[PDB]
């Protein structure tokens, strides 16, 4: 028996990832009790994001600019490129503070079943970026379709000069063997680095 | 509300076979010991988290733990023993001013990076003690009161005079440090290290001093 | 280190109740990957909600109309009014299908501590609606400030004619005593109905 | 290990214990002394033999009567029937009851095979006498509900007064997030306050 | 008595203890009996193993005595569970040695209570030792020390890889692990 | 992970606080476990449940109540429900029809003023749709048409020449015979007199005992 407007707002809210229809309702109700400033501003912020910020031409990471801060930035080496599934993934690797290279962001992981070939990911323009005497670190997720995408990219990239690497599969920080999954364990065990 | 989130460093970590992890944090708001059932919350992490307090549960629960920074190097054997020490201080002093936090913080930083870890641990050791209001007493013998005692004191962990002393005098380097010890800045107190050869005396020294106070 | 737009959008997102700053970021990133249709529509839905739907003059329930569907609706008896803290609370009671009366939505409880007197709640216009020979069921929550609010309203309403009731405090359905809180238990125990 | 299989499976036995929960417990158990483990089984079997069911109302005790019965300071006016022992405890807790409990030891289920025989009903009837009160503290599951209903329509011939612990919304809970059944029943069960 | 003795064990709170004691009162003399029976059979009949300290009954665990397993390599794990979950992966036919803790100075744990010393005999010329202690700084350190102590004897020291676990996305993986799986990265195509 | 619509035809607990439960859905019967609608016996519910090799008894994530029948607790309607659901559990292992039927059963045993009658009728229809038909026309021993004697061993009907006990009364016979043909509508209109039901009860009991487990 809901006001039409309400049902719209709720639906749109429910479209967002993470919002259960329940949550979407609660969220709309609360959205109501708020002033018109509050709203006109939220909606404004959205529209201004839609309009302003876009995808960098070099690595397809987000920016309002003509080149993502990371590409433009001079302290960084074009000697290496880290290929990664999504922008959040750049943020996450960057927080680690442990990587000074460049990035490439696909925005997808090959899924045939979901209809996703590399006509969909940003795989094509990666190619002219690689050449003789560079590294390409392959940073897709440990998910099957990630791993797969990694593989496909190794094979695609082989012809052109660069070295090719895969971020280590293994056990994360502050884990115990007791409480880690057989698969991961196996990988870590085989993939062990030797020292002496 | 009874639910607060704060910034910290894990100066203690423990488990009960259930899989529940009790933990002691050092925050600028003082030390705080919170429990969580299940940053993966690692010893020496610089972390921050939401924790829930109340009469419901008298040891604070833990909801979301998130890592800010961390120092891996501290595992390698040297820097390791020294860390565990520094944190044991942070736990014994600073009884749950932010100053202590920024200090012990600095301690872990320097015991991680700086090339002479044992020196970091001596200096920061006595600064950690000092800010916490425990000062080695030097100018007056512990027994008779004679100025400029130069000998070890087994019982009190202070300094005795050759007349009131069983053991020989702490070497000049160790003495000079001991005396001018708590006055100098970290900056310029790192520039004046005790020779390697004379540290062991100075260690054995600090050990009983602490044992007897703390 | 993000384009300014991004930070805005993220902030606004975080303002929403339930959105952890983490969640707000994830939420904006994903918001990005969606088409411009998707967005302009979400924002549109918001603004159209802010504009269209308001508070019903009789009971301050939500609607886009001049009277909430519940007030306008004829099958219902003005003999009774259920006073209830928030709109969601109406929805909730209505689902129960157990109630044919009218409603009143205060839109919050009494919190002196948070600076909330019955100049903030919609208490004043409830009054002309009550009179001789009606029931007022007091539907505020079992929270202290709810209880409190109920009480205040009983005393306020005493002078005019109507009967006054309080929704039963006690144990919910399919509960076990073993696993219910001492307070609730106590209430149920004292509040027991006698039959034979 | 043949007998570690014993221990650990014998753990998987108890409720609350899964396979790796059993593991965890067996292993953690191997690190206790002969002392701990010993006195553990000791307390275990002392609990087996030394204490038993109580005939009067079937709350667990050691001696010839539970401290609810034998202890004379408690009033004989009222008896309170609860589903099981825990119910007895959590009920004492509320601090609202100085009377008698009688323990049925289970609810009425025909499917599951439970008749009011294994149920301690029959031994209840002697206890109810002219002009007393009996309160029905069986749980609110349809099974406990029915159990009560039966208990009343059976108990009404003997002169005592039958009351049953209140169904409603539990202390400190808001309607929006309370279920339709409970709401409905706290809507109907509602007490009155102010009458003309 | 029973119930407090329940609150004892880990995983058991006060009303968890209640629930269990009570539910226990409704078992037979049989159940409860054989329960304590298995309890004390577990006490006496089985003990620590002197070679590598995995729990067994007989004079050796089935990892040691059983000749089908290779002696080339020994794998050091924090505790028995570790042994199990490690066998599970189906990736290892060799030897485990169990150091019955990790190294913590604060907590007071020295490599004495730890089964390190009894490890040294087992490592011979030209073998491989893999370090399966956990990844907590304490397990980390433990390993580090185990290597810098173990390098004098001729065997080969390797340590289980740090990185992002199977089936997980970076976005939601922590900065420390990410960084270490960024550095630890293996190479695939070289020119 | 799938979500479906159901009715709880069985309910159970292990002291851990975990509730194992049997549902009847139009997709057939489904037995799911939930650790921790509060999910009550005879509720008409709907829920999300999670399946896999991880756990071989289906877990339960979100349980939401659609409709419910409180009346079923009052002693009469109660015994009768528990029965109907015990049927739903024994047959129906699979066509939605059974679900809409047993459904109707609970409805009618809840509201209709003569609950025992509902229970008899719906009893034989529940059995029937499930392909268990009282065999009437032919004596169970000799094969003689139109037997009117209760048979103890098989739960079928014996002729006078092949029967130790006296004949089921005419009401109970008429029902028994034309039992499975009539519609709920017009089979409610022709109830066995109260006095003759107990025979017809004791009848149905052995019949079921002998077929169903
Ligand atoms: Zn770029
Ligand atoms: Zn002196
Ligand atoms: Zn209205
Ligand atoms: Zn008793
Ligand atoms: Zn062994
Ligand atoms: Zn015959």
């Amino acid at each position: 028996k809901y006001p039409p407007s309400l049902v719209s707002l709720i639906r749109e809210l429910s479209r967002l990832p993470g919002i259960g229809p329940a949550s979407a309702q609660a969220l709309a109700f609360h959205l109501f009790e708020q002033p018109r400033e509050d709203i006109e501003r939220l909606a404004s912020a959205l529209l201004e994001a839609k309009r302003d910020l876009h995808v960098c031409p070099i690595c397809f990471n987000i920016t309002d600019a003509e080149k993502c801060d990371v590409c433009a930035d001079p302290s960084r080496d074009q000697r290496t490129i880290c290929v990664v599934e999504e922008p959040g993934d750049v943020i996450a690797l960057e927080r680690s503070g442990e990587y000074r290279g460049l990035y490439h962001v696909l925005h997808g992981v090959l899924s045939p079943m979901n209809g996703v070939g590399p006509d969909k990911l940003h795989i094509k323009p990666l190619l002219p970026r690689v050449g003789q005497g560079m590294e390409v670190i392959l940073a897709t997720g440990t998910t099957v379709e990630g791993d797969a995408t990694a593989l496909y990219l190794q094979r695609l990239l082989e012809p052109l000069g660069a070295a090719i690497s895969r971020i280590a599969y293994g056990v994360p920080v502050g884990g115990s063997l007791e409480y880690t999954d057989e698969v991961t364990l196996g990988r870590a065990l085989t993939g062990r680095q030797t020292v002496s | 509300s009874r639910t607060a989130n704060r910034s910290g460093i894990v100066i203690r970590r423990r488990v009960t076979p259930a899989g529940d992890i009790i933990v002691t944090l050092l925050t600028p708001q003082g030390k705080l010991k919170a429990i969580a059932r299940g940053s993966s919350l690692n010893l020496f992490h610089h972390v921050g988290v939401q924790v829930y307090q109340g009469p419901h549960n008298d040891l604070a629960s833990v909801k979301q733990a998130v890592l800010e920074g961390a120092l891996p190097t501290l595992a390698e054997p040297e820097r390791y023993a020294f860390a565990h020490l520094m944190a044991e201080f942070a736990d014994a002093l600073f009884q749950e001013s932010e100053q202590a936090f920024d200090l012990f913080a600095a301690s872990l930083r320097g015991v991680a990076h700086q090339p002479d870890p044992e020196w970091v641990a001596l200096v920061m050791s006595y600064k950690l003690l000092g800010l916490a209001g425990v000062i080695p007493q030097t100018a007056r013998c512990a027994r008779c009161g004679a100025p400029d005692p130069e000998h070890p004191d087994p019982l009190g962990g202070q300094l005795l005079c050759s007349k009131c002393a069983a053991l020989p005098p702490y070497p000049p380097a160790v003495l000079d440090f001991l005396r001018h010890a708590v006055r100098r800045t970290v900056r310029a107190s790192f520039e004046q290290p005790v020779p390697s050869a004379d540290r062991p005396a100075l260690w054995r020294a600090l050990e009983k001093f602490v044992t007897v106070q703390v």
